Order: C-alpha cells, then structure tokens, then sequence
C-alpha cells in the first residue's frame, strides 16, 4: 500500500550504476581509445623506423 | 479518437525522434563513448551484413539500426515508473508498420530481385517435383502469410508483453513483486528487441538466399 | 452456459499441453548447440545460427496451440 | 449447444496435443544437424537440406492436427 | 445432438494425439540419417533410400489416425 | 444415442492414441538400422531383415488399436 | 444404455494408450539388436534370441490391455 | 456456477500440464551445460551465455501456460 | 457445490501432472553432475554450483503448478 | 455428493500421474550413479551423496502431488 | 451412487497411471545396471546393491499410487 | 487507431527512415568513416614504413 516502487528501482538502479558504469568504461575506453591509439602509435613509431 | 488517435500521435512521436537523433547526433559527437559505439552498432551491423551482405547494405542496414532506435521507445514506456492511451494502439501501431512492413518486404525483394520477377515463377519444376500444386501452393502461401505471421507475431507478442507485465506491476499494492518481475521482464524487453533486429537480419538474409 | 464453459474448458486443454513440445523442444536444441561447441569451439559461428532458425520453428508450434487457446478465451 | 460446446473442446483437443509431436521433433533434427555439422563440419551443406525437408514433414503432421482444430472451430 | 458432439469431440481426440507419435518418428529418423552421413558420408546413397521408407511408414500410423477422424468428421 | 455417441468417442480414443507408440517405434528402428549401417555398411545384408521384422512387429500393436477402432465405428 | 456406453468407451481407452508402451518397447529392443550386431557381428545368434524373449515380453503387457479390450466388447 | 466451474478446471489443465515441458527442457539444456563443461573446461565462458538464452525460451513456454491459467482464475 | 466439485477436481488436475517434469527435470541434472564428476573428478566445484542452479530452475515450474494448486484449495 | 465424488476422483488425479516423474526421476539418478561408479570407481565416496540429495530432491515434487492427494481424501 | 462411482473411476486413474513412472525408471536402473557390468565386470559387487537401493525407491513411487487406488477401492 | 493513427504511426516511422539516408547518413556514415579511416591510415603507414 506505499509506493515503494520507486525506492526499489533506484537502489537497483545504484547496484546497477555501478556494475554498468564500470564495466563497459574500462573496456570501452580500452576500444575507442585502441583505434585512436592503433593510429597514433603505428604513425609515431613507424616515422622512427623509417626515417632512422 | 483519445485511446486511439492518441495512440498513433504517440508511436509517431516516437518515429520522428528516431529520425531527428539520428541526423542531429550524427553530425556529432559522437564522440568516443559514443564514436565506439557507434562502432559496435555500424560494424557489428557490418558482420551482420556479410551474411545477406550487398543487397540492402544501406537499404537494411539503416533500415535495422532505425528499428532498434524506434524499438527502444516500448522500453521508454517500461522505463516510465521503472496511464496508456499511447501505448496500447501505439504498440498495435508499431505492429502494424512492422508486420505491415514485412508484407511489403517479400515484395520489395521481389521487384529489387528475381525473386520476384522469378517469384511468379516459384511453382516452377519445383511445383512439378514435387509434382502436386498443393505442396508448392500451400507452401507459398504459407510463406508469404507466413512472413507476415512470424514478424506480427513476434511484434505483438512484444507489445503484448509491455502491457502485462504493466498489469502485474500497477494493480498490486506492494512493489516488491512489481519491482522483480519489472526487472526481470526489462532485460526480457531489451533481449526481444536486439531479437527484433536479428529477426529482420533473419527474413533479410532470407531474401538474400530466398529462392 | 454450456458454450462458455466449453470456451473455458477448451483454452485450457489446447494452451498448456500442446506447449509442453516446445518447452522440451527448444531445450533439445539448445543442448545440441552447447554439446557441439564443447566439443568443437571452431563450429560456434556456424551452428548458433541453426539453433535460432531450430528454436523459432519448434516456438512455433506452440505459438499455434497459444493461437487457438486466445481465439477460444477471446474469439 | 451441446454441438457447438462440444466443437470447442475438441478444437482444444485436437489443436495442442498432437502439435507437441513436431514441437519435439522438428528440434530432434536440428539437434542432429548441429551435433553432425559439429562432428563434421564439410559435411555442412549436404545434410542442411535434409534437415529442411526432416523439419516440414514433421511440422506436416501438427499441420493436420491443426487443420482439424480449425474445421471444428470455423468449418 | 448428443451424437452429433459426440463425433465432434472424437474426432479431435483421434486427429492430434496419435499424430504425436509420427511428427516425433519422422524426426527420429532424420536424425539418424544426418547423424550416420556426419560420421560416414560415403554411405549417404546408401541411406537415403532407408530413411524415405522408414518416413513413410512411420507418417502411415497417424495416417490412420487422421482417416479416422475425417470419417467422425464426414462418414 | 447414448450408445451410438459412446461408440464414436471411443473409436478415437482407441485408434488415435494408441497408433503414436509405433509411429514413434517403426522410426526408432529405422534409426537404428541407419546408424548401424553408417558405422559399418558390411552389416547391411545382415541387419536390414532384422529392420523389417522389428517394424512389422512394432506396426502391429498400432494394428490392434485400429482393429478395436474399426469394431467400434462399423461391428 | 448407460452400461453399453461405458463398455464402448472403456474398450477404447484399454486398448489403444497402453499398446502404445509395445509400440515403442518391441522397437527399442529391435533397435539394440541391430546396433549391438553392427558393433559386433559374430555376437548375433547369440543375441537374437535374447531379441525374441525380450519382444515377446514387451508384446505381452500390450496383449494384457486388449485382453481387457475385448472382455469390455464382447464378454 | 457452470461458467465458474469451467474456469477453475480449465485453470488447473492449462497451468499443470504444460508447464511439465520446461521443467524438463530447463533441465536438458542444464545437463548440456554440465557435461559439455566436463568434457572441455575451458568453454565455460562460451556456453554459460548459450544456456541461460536456452533456458528462458524454453521457461518462455510455461509462462505462456501459467499466463492462460491466471487469465482464467482472475480475469 | 458445482463450483466447490470443479475447485477440488482442478486442484488435483493442476497439482500432480505438472509436477512430473520436475520430478524428471531435477534428476536428469543430477545425473549429468554424477557423469560429469565421474569423467573429471577436478571439475566437481565448477560445475556443482551449476547444478545447484539448474535444479532450482526446473523445481520452479512444478512450484508455479502447486501454487495454482493452493490457489484452487484455498484461495 | 457432488463435492465428494470430485474429492475422490481428484485424489485419484493428483496422487498418480505426477508421482511417476520421480519414479522415473529417482531411477535416472540411480544410473547415472551406477554407470559413474562402473566407468571410475575412485569416484564412488564423492558421487554417492551426491545421488542422495538428488533422489530426495526428485521425491519431493511426488510428495507434494501425494500431499494435495492426502488433502483431497482427508482434508 | 455418485460417490461409489467416483471411488472406482478415481481408483483406476490413481492405480494405472502413476504406476507406468517405475514401470520405467526399474528398467533404467536395472539397464543401468547390467551395462556398468559389461564395461566393467569387476565393479558388480560394488554397484549390485547400488542398484536395488534405486529399485526399491522408485518402485515407492507406484507403491504410494497404488496405496490411493487401495483407499479409494476399500476405504 | 480505431481508424487513422494507425496510419500515422506508421508513416512517421518510413519517413523517419528516409530522413535519417538523407541526412544522418550523410552525418552519421561520413562522420563514423572518420575513425576507420584514420586507424587505417595510421596502421597501413606503419607497416608499409617498416617493410621498405
């Protein structure tokens, strides 16, 4: 006979805020940060070997 | 037309919300949270494609990634608390342009490949090899109702879903069952429309292999 | 009355046990499709594709006994 | 009344039981269709056209059952 | 009408529940025609021919099923 | 009518029932004898007479389901 | 009248459902015959006759059924 | 009182039954899991996934069933 | 009384039968941990928590057959 | 009357037919420990209180069929 | 009369019925049993009183149908 | 929806489609190409440099 409904959904929500948060931004950055990177470092070293 | 036309105003607004997004936040950001994935969406739409592959890349293609972003509005209705009269005729409206859609499909195959200028010709020494017109006939029919059939179904079994587990979850008093069965049944909702995409890739690589 | 109950009666009988061959069904597919990958990792993105075509067409069996079971309560 | 309460039992009847047969058997073969391709994987597209025509000619006997389902019902 | 409903609920009874057992048998079979090519598939001509007999027997029971009640429905 | 409405209800229940046992068994024969022959095809010549004993023996328990049928549709 | 009813009814439901369980034992007993000769040839008159005793047992729970069968229409 | 009696049989016939189904096909694909597992350690992680898909489509057809039977205790 | 009669007749009907497939679906899990731990002894506590899973998963669809079994008693 | 005669036929429905999924259950655990013990007998002290709590398991989804039965006689 | 006629319907689908689940599961064990003992015939005295433990529990099952059947007959 | 809405949901969902090729397509497919594009290029440098 209370809401509680909502109280529910957020604590959930906080458990879940966590575990989603986490999980996708270590690896996510890992990704978008390892196309960037693949560029980048693939670019720098090779001008090095190259030139060298 | 309230519990009616309100309910197609509803699943309209949420169409054209697909649309917009989908220029506007195109043009930007992304960007890296969402340039990566934007990846996952483009390039595993890509590993989806290989499979039918060339035929409807960007005909299907666009056309799957907009039926997610068009799916997802159901899952705004669940997200609401997580009274109708969008949703109910809404979610028979997004019925009808999927299913209705579908019917169409076999056509749009049909003229945009033989397929259909060979469709006609689907009775065929396959309706003489199999010899007797009603295994051929029968079969045909079952298929193109069946098309329609399967992605109907599978569309109003969705909607259907969003408003029983809205019963469940409103009538009780006490929110603690409304809460698991309302999670529970969100990672259902979410897993039925990723379901709905690998459908559409499903009758897409069909047509691609279809006949 | 006696329509009615038959209606109710009906929907009972040709909803659940007819169901009960896709409950097994879908099971048995998805069995094969772990066996097969526990045996051969190699084969899993060529047969995960089967087990969705095989799971969806033994759903559908059921998904006609549903049909009438609705048409029965509603029709 | 008792005809067309009888008619909507026997819809029931007829429609679910029977559909149960294919609800498991159209999964049979796929689970031999993954477990051979798994086994063997070149034999791939020698025996997926078997496992097609296997799955229609199981999925033909609900089909009469069905058929049954919807004489009684509409016929 | 007694016996009027009498034929409707027989002939639902005698359609879908024996056609079970062939929707099931006609799979077993192919099952065992994919499993025994995946593991030999030089014994395929072999087979084939066994297993379009052994369908055809096992689809005559219900057969038998479905012509009784098409009689319950039509003799 | 009593009687007359007793005999149509158990005409199918006694045929179709009954008849799944060996649609299901002819095939699990037929299974049997093509998986035997995959694994060894020297055997056919050997085990085939044993396939066709086996199914006859199996079709006849569905045969006297069928006969009480008939009886009771037409004795 | 009511009697007579109850005989036909109860010679159908003896008969047909409990032959189902030879319909299926008779062929798994068949199905090990030519499984266990495929593995191993020589063993065959060794084990065929085990085949008999074994189907003639089966054979007899199904014979117990219409025994009863045939006392419900004609004693 | 004809109509309320309907409702509450039907209710008992179309959760009960059914529902059998998946108690045993959740618990096919468990098995697969844990024998699959067994025979190769290593594709834990690959077929985990696979069974909990596999085991809520075929918990997806009881809940169907369960679904008629509270529509007919309480709508 | 109808009404009372129909309650304890769908209790009955919505209990037993149901709960069937647990009674199989729980023991056909255990069975394949005893397999399984048998064949590699060193993966008893991967899989052991697996069957734990498993086992509640299937014994939850015969609770939803006692729980409309309660209900028909009770409520 | 009407009440009564639905109790004992209610306790006949619900007593019998789901007590035969842990006969079956019970016996499909029993094997699978035989035929662990049979292939690695080292295993025999880890294996067996393992079947233990798997056969109680199983005969408790029958107990609770037999409770609802007992209910049905004596409540 | 009601009630007489309940007792004895009420028996027959308590007595039979349940009774097929260790009509099944003594088979399992006992097969269970004597191919355990082909593979390994050292292991006998070890898995013989394994398998009359499993026999004796199963046949429990039936044995409790039975008891019910017995009541509704003589109670 | 009794008649009509239907028909309107539905229409804005094809338009929404032919919106997004028109447009985002031209945002959304060129502004996503830059990514591959430029991984690419980096990596094909790279190895090509090393090679010679």
């Amino acid at each position: 006979n209370l809401n509680a409904t909502i109280l529910g959904q957020a604590i959930a929500f906080v458990l879940f805020v966590l575990f989603a948060m986490k999980y996708v931004w270590p690896p996510l950055m890992a990704a978008i940060e390892k196309r960037q990177k693949e560029i980048a470092d693939g670019l720098a070293s090779a001008e090095r070997a190259h030139k060298d | 037309m309230f519990f009616s036309v309100v309910l197609g105003l509803l699943f309209l607004v949420l169409f054209r919300s697909v649309a917009k997004k989908a220029t506007s936040g195109v043009p930007g950001k992304f960007q890296t949270a969402i340039e990566l994935v934007i990846g996952f969406v483009n390039g595993s739409v890509k590993d989806m494609y290989h499979g039918k592959s060339k035929l409807i890349a960007p005909l299907a293609l666009t056309i799957f990634v907009w039926v997610f972003l068009m799916n997802l509005m159901d899952l705004l209705p669940i997200d609401l608390l997580p009274r109708v009269v969008p949703s109910a005729d809404v979610n028979v409206t997004l019925s009808m342009a999927l299913g209705v859609f579908i019917l169409i499909l076999f056509y749009s195959i049909k003229m945009k490949g033989i397929g259909g200028f060979t469709k006609e010709l689907t009775l065929q020494p396959f309706n003489h090899w199999a010899f007797i017109p009603v295994n051929l006939i029968l079969e045909g029919v079952s298929l193109l109702s069946k098309p329609v059939s399967l992605g109907l179904r599978l569309f109003g079994n969705m909607y259907a879903g969003e408003l029983i587990f809205i019963l469940i979850a409103g009538l009780l008093p006490w929110w603690s069952q409304w809460i698991l069965n309302v999670p529970w049944a969100i990672f259902h909702i979410l897993i039925i429309t990723l379901q709905a995409f690998i459908f559409m890739v499903l009758t897409i690589v069909y047509l691609s292999m279809a006949s | 009355n006696l329509n009615m109950d038959l209606l109710y009666m009906a929907a009972a009988v040709m909803m659940g046990l007819a169901a009960i061959g896709a409950a097994i069904g879908i099971g048995i597919l998805g069995g094969k499709f772990l066996e097969g990958a526990a045996r051969q990792p190699d084969l899993i993105p060529l047969l995960r594709t089967q087990f969705f075509i095989v799971m969806g067409l033994v759903d559908a069996i059921p998904m006609i006994a549903v049909g009438l079971g609705l048409y029965v309560m509603f029709a």
